[PDB]
């Protein structure tokens, strides 16, 4: 039932990790990522 | 396989009752662009309201005389072949069967106010050709008439478009088919007239015939039916009407030395006018004479003034070895010679070809 | 029944997709005949040539060398298309009115450019691309709208050169039909199209038919009681054959209305029949 | 909102939808100082 | 759709039957259109005019009179054509390619006699005729062909560059009854082309030789032409008349109306007019030599 996909989608999550240093500097944060990806349509041909 | 076009308008120039089914109606464009073409393209010195004068006289005699100059969509749009006819009949030469259709038209219908109809439908058309508004660009086609309702004074008519004739179904009257009916004035085949064999397809034409002159204007009506191919019609017609073309040719505008150019461009030491001139500062004494030519044309023959004629494709006949049959029948309360024509497949765009030579 | 697929691109802004699905029944043009196609053989960029943007001379050579196409419906995430082509069948094919001049029963169709005034068009910055539609006329006023356009051309441009106009004149140019008048170009500032789109054309119709009342004079002088004279003849013929084969007129469909208004107005919607 | 139509004119066998693909995350590990050689460089102790 | 049906004669030999059925989508003429034919009026023979082989300025004037046809598969014993004029539907039509130039998708195709080398023609020498096949060239070859042979004819009484390569025309004109129809009919047209209109243009020439410099585009324009840019250097040009009535008239109307009609017959009446449109399908963009395509009817 692709014909009638109408533009589906999918997507992401990551999060990444942090250090613990104390000096002359701010602290950090944990800090959480979020993507998202379309899709792409194409069709063969032959004939006879 | 075929096609129907609809359209409701008055029944002043068209009466769906008496007609035969099967016979050929035109539509006509609105009267209001005739004075727009004609004051820009009359002819220099004639009078532009002379069209005028006969185009108010042609509504005074008809009914609704206060629905002129809006065009709601209640006009006079369609009108029949015959009625043309008859309005022209005094100019075909076919003497008698013109003024039989003539008063069979004027009998069938109100008989009451059609005679002065037709005369001012007559001057209409001769002022029509008076300032080049040639009637030939307001005179549309429709096909064969097929199904008709009508009240009172207004009509509701349905015709074929394009295709076969007897591929349709009247479905009220004896039989389901029709076929194509004529009068007898306006058929004209012209390969009798130029001597060539008769068989296989041949198409079909309305022409248009011009004559122009002081005061002396005819217009006809010719279904032409000949073998002839699309364009050499056109130098087929003018053999036959050699005669009104040259006519034309002298009397259709009633409203100086030669320069040797190739001759001092072929020889040197001629007076030369290189581009240092031209540049554009002192452009007078450069060509003050440079030549003198006293030269100007005005009053020629143009290519619209000395027009005869103008054709345009309707149809075709695949059947090879036509049999079309002519014979009189009652039309209303009177017998009209009519020519009935078989297997005729409409078709062909509504380009018209002018005959000007 | 030939049909052609346009494929709708992702990621377009609302407002853009209902401009188009606004634009239901127009003239799309198409260089090669395909089922599939995308969206850069119907913008503008596939028609300009030369690198600069197509002229009005360009755009009726285009109109002639170049396959047409009419919208059917618009999905919100596909485009369809209806040929007039080859020998489709395309059944209930309609048609919506662009130019503002009316339309009647049995009159047939014709294409041209934009002319009168400012094309209106549907324009995508998202994608970044503009689609123009051609303007639909009848047959028996696109002779006299071509000269009038271009007598108002060689006007001004006399009025130019010389160095006092003949101003004497009478009035405004107009165009009726049923009648109806229209009344372009009232203002004489304003030169939006005057040289920007007919300029080559100007030039060449004027060129041609300077040649031509000038051979024949050159060639026969009893009309009014090192130099080639072929060549010259060979491209009179040559420019003038080519010239009449641009500006032609071919119909292209025909307004055949059953039970329906017979007069139609500038934004109405028509079933028609291929001619 | 109004609107109703004269018999029938399409607008209603038009069925497009819109698809999720699934998503996908991430787990990140954790790394434990012990388990890395730089623990023989220094003796660690806790002292409240 | 409308097919007509050629009658092969019989006894014919394997080989001539061999060198027909190579023959499978060309282009033949009929004089008059039937469904049941016979080989004479495709033959040569049938294109005499008094009593020898036609000349060429005839062959340009057969061509407009006789209707067309296109030949399809053959048996052994008919042959199969369907007809073009007249309109009808045919499905899936193809057309051989005769010229030597190339084709490419949307051009129109007109249809001229063989003006290059010998034709090759299929030759009967048992039934005692030959069958020449019509040339199909683009528009503007055939535009340049026609120019170059009226001018010929002209000074009896030629290169073309074509994609970068050069082709030779020998023309035929052994008759003379046909050779001054044409120079008629292109005076026709020359007269019918002036009017009161002529004045303003010729009068605006010194202004189109200023415009014509810092432009760079008009002087192609003045290159190629010759009476122009002789006469804006050689004739005054008297300066204007009046115009009768100027208050409700537009002179330089009709000068330029009239003239698209004439231009538009022109191309017509000179030669022939176009025929067909070639738009194949799924096939390759340009069609060489010899091979088929798929063309629309005009």
């Amino acid at each position: 039932e692709l014909a009638y996909v109408r533009d589906g989608v999918i997507q992401f999550e990551v999060q990444q990790p942090m250090i613990a240093r104390d000096g002359p500097h701010p602290v950090d944060q944990p800090v959480h990522n979020y993507m998202v990806k379309r899709i792409h349509k194409r069709s063969l041909s032959a004939a006879f | 396989t075929t096609q129907l076009i609809q359209q409701v308008s008055l029944t002043d120039f068209f009466r769906p009752d008496i007609e035969h089914a099967g016979s050929i109606v035109l539509i006509l464009r609105h009267p209001s662009d005739m004075i727009g073409e004609a004051n820009t393209l009359t002819q220099a010195g004639r009078d532009p309201d002379v069209l005028l004068e006969g185009l108010r006289n042609l509504f005074n005699a008809c009914t609704a005389p206060w629905t002129v100059g809006e065009g709601g969509g209640l006009r006079a749009y369609v009108t029949s072949l015959s009625f043309i006819a008859a309005c022209r009949a005094e100019e075909y030469t076919d003497k008698q069967a013109a003024d039989a259709n003539r008063t069979a038209i004027v009998s069938a219908y109100g008989c009451s106010r059609m005679e002065t109809r037709l005369i001012r439908f007559s001057e209409c058309l001769r002022a029509m050709v008076q300032c080049h508004v040639f009637p030939h660009r307001f005179i549309s086609f429709f096909g064969s008439l097929l199904e008709y309702t009508i009240q009172d004074n207004l009509c509701n008519i349905t015709a074929v478009a394009k295709g076969p004739q007897e591929a349709a179904r009247t479905d009220k009257t004896s039989t389901r088919r029709v076929t194509a009916n004529i009068p007898a004035c306006v058929f004209w085949d012209v390969d009798k007239d130029l001597h060539l064999s008769a068989d296989g397809l041949k198409h079909v034409f309305l022409v248009f015939v011009y004559t122009q002159r002081r005061q002396r204007e005819g217009v006809r009506l010719h279904l032409a039916l000949s073998q002839l191919n699309e364009q050499c019609f056109g130098r087929g017609i003018g053999f036959l009407l050699g005669r009104i073309r040259a006519e034309n040719a002298a009397w259709g505008t009633e409203g100086t030395r030669a320069l040797p150019l190739v001759q001092l461009s072929n020889d040197p030491t001629s007076p030369r006018c290189s581009i240092g001139e031209i540049t554009g500062v002192n452009w007078n004494l450069a060509r003050q004479r440079l030549y003198q030519w006293t030269g100007d044309f005005r009053g020629l023959p143009t290519q619209l003034s000395c027009m005869y004629a103008a054709y345009t494709l309707i149809g075709t006949i695949p059947s090879e070895s036509v049999r079309y049959t002519r014979r009189m029948e009652r039309f209303g309360g009177y017998n009209v010679p009519t020519i009935w024509l078989e297997g005729v497949v409409w078709g062909g765009t509504n380009t018209w070809n002018e005959c000007y030579y | 029944p030939f049909e052609i697929e346009v494929l709708l691109p992702g990621e377009l802004s609302p407002a853009e997709t209902s401009a188009l699905q606004k634009c239901e029944g127009k003239i799309i043009t198409f260089s090669t005949l395909r089922h599939r196609a995308s969206l850069v053989d119907i913008a503008l960029s596939s028609y300009y040539i030369n690198g600069a943007p197509p002229d009005t001379l360009s755009l009726l050579e285009a109109y002639r060398m170049r396959f047409a196409a009419v919208i059917t419906r618009v999905i919100p995430g596909k485009l369809l298309a209806h040929a007039i082509g080859v020998g489709t069948p395309t059944p209930g094919l309609f048609i919506q009115n662009t130019s503002p001049v009316d339309l009647c029963n049995g009159d047939y169709i014709c294409l041209l450019p934009p002319v009168f005034g400012s094309a209106d068009s549907i324009r995508l910055d998202s994608v970044g691309l503009e689609i123009v539609f051609p303007l639909t006329i009848p047959q028996t006023l696109m002779r006299e709208i071509i000269a009038k356009v271009v007598a108002r051309a060689v006007e001004r441009t006399a009025a130019g050169a010389q160095i006092l106009p003949h101003e004497v004149l009478r009035g405004a140019d107009v165009i009726c039909y049923n009648g109806r008048r229209y009344e372009l170009e009232t203002n004489l500032q304003h030169r939006d199209g005057s040289d920007a789109a007919i300029r080559t054309l100007v030039l060449n119709l004027m060129f041609s038919i300077n040649e031509g009342c000038l051979l024949l004079l050159a060639l026969i002088p009893t009309l009014l009681v090192r130099f080639p004279i072929y060549e010259t003849i060979s491209s009179w013929i040559s420019t003038s054959s080519r010239l009449g084969d641009t500006l032609g007129t071919r119909a292209i469909l025909r307004v055949c209305v059953f039970d329906g208004p017979s007069t139609v107005h500038p934004g109405d919607r028509t079933a028609v029949i291929q001619v | 909102f109004f609107k109703q139509i004269r018999s029938d004119d399409n607008s209603l066998y038009s069925a497009q939808f819109d698809i999720l693909l699934g998503t996908y995350c991430n787990t990140l590990n954790f790394v434990r100082f012990l388990e890395l050689g730089l623990s023989v460089a220094c003796i660690c102790t806790k002292f409240p």
